[PDB]
């Protein structure tokens, strides 16, 4: 399985006529390519080394893409004020995700859609991509006007051709990095924590991608509801770090294991508080 | 290569 | 609606006091996406703080990451710092090396 997304973001900017436009691709949940408003001149930049394969043409051609997008953001985000009775003024957002994943068989898997203002779900296309799912009243004026102008099908098209086309491209030409893993560094620390109880701690660090799974036994027993597990965290060079703790009796320690799980492990590895 | 959205706005 | 930013203050690589390190401010959930963030030694301000482009989660929250290098001593203290709308007053989290 794999996918591709673009991740849309339009600010609007009090007093100016346009916003601040920023769009983000991801193919496999690595950013790939970015555009942002906000520069000097502004234009797509790649973010993976193997966007490197393009030549000029394709960032020609996407940078004028993403200034028309930004102008049917400028546009959207002034209907939005009008259904939504807004005073201008302040600042508000409006943002799209879509793309592809593709299944085992490679094939389109599922087309995506999505749109949010100010940070809540609006309107989406629905997975036939042909009706739509809008989320309050202001997105139904949206859903009938769009049902009324036949917008699915355009965006059907997409999803289903160039998406595709686009998305095998990628993963042919970023094969060798998107393929790639970095099996976790893992060690358990211990910590003073209260009056005859510790803390034991299962880092995972330096790991790709983010995937990944820790547990913890005692006595054969996962201790599903009784592990901290801190969110995944980027360690700021493209890989990612975790942890989970449990607060043990003090002298029981050594009848904890933690578990790790992870793509770029054959076997999960199998942890211990050593002292 | 990224969805130009269909001429019909919000 | 305004969603209160999660902060986590943590090294790239486990500490060792007197060895250059990187410092990292990861701040996720927020909206809207306007934020300010500095990084501290000792309550003061660190200088060369570098900013991620920001990004947002398919939840449609904001995330960035902020980062400086960094040693770590047994005395010198580090946070990050947060405002947003959100929050009535800036938030300050410390780091731990035990998180």
């Amino acid at each position: 399985p794999h996918s591709m997304r673009y991740f849309e973001t339009a600010v609007s900017r009090p007093g100016l006529e346009e916003p601040r436009y920023i769009s983000v691709g991801y193919v496999d949940n690595k950013e790939f390519v970015r555009f942002d408003s906000d520069a000097e001149n502004p234009r797509y930049e790649p973010r993976a080394p193997w966007m490197e394969q393009e030549g000029p043409e394709y960032w020609e051609r996407e940078t004028q893409k993403a200034k028309g997008q930004e102008q049917w953001f400028r546009v959207s985000l002034r209907n939005l004020l009008g259904y939504y009775n807004q005073s201008a003024g302040g600042s508000h957002t409006l943002q799209q995700m879509s793309g592809c994943d593709l299944g085992s068989d490679w094939r389109l898997l599922r087309g995506y859609l999505q749109f949010a203002y100010e940070g809540r779900d609006y309107i989406a296309l629905n997975e036939d991509l042909k009706t739509w799912t809008a989320a309050d009243m202001a997105a139904q004026i949206t859903r009938r006007k769009w049902e009324q102008s036949g917008a699915a099908e355009h965006y059907k098209a997409y999803l289903e051709g160039e998406c595709v086309e686009w998305l095998h491209r990628y993963l042919k030409n970023g094969n060798a990095t998107l393929l790639r893993t970095d099996s976790p560094k893992a060690h358990v620390t211990h910590h003073p924590r209260s009056k005859g109880e510790v803390t034991l701690r299962c880092w995972a660090l330096g790991f790709y991608p983010a995937d990944i799974t820790l547990t913890w036994q005692l006595n054969g027993e996962e201790l599903t509801q009784d592990m901290e597990l801190v969110e995944t965290r980027p360690a700021g060079d493209g890989t990612f770090q975790k942890w989970a703790s449990v607060v043990v009796p003090l002298g029981k320690e050594q009848n904890y294991t933690c578990r790790v799980y992870h793509e770029g492990l054959p076997e999960p590895l199998t942890l211990r508080w050593e002292p | 290569s990224q969805l130009k959205n269909n001429a019909k706005e919000i | 609606i305004q969603k209160t930013p999660q902060i986590q203050v943590y090294s790239r690589h486990p500490p060792e006091n007197g060895k250059p390190n990187i410092l990292n401010c990861y701040v996720t959930q927020f909206h809207p996406p306007h934020i300010e963030i500095q990084m501290l030694k000792n309550g003061k301000k660190i200088p060369k703080v570098e900013m991620s482009d920001m990004s947002f989660s398919k939840d449609w929250s904001f995330y960035i990451l902020a980062h400086t290098e960094f040693t770590p001593t047994e005395t010198d203290t580090y946070a990050c710092r947060v405002k947003h709308d959100s929050m009535a007053e800036p938030k300050t989290v410390y780091w731990d090396r035990d998180m």
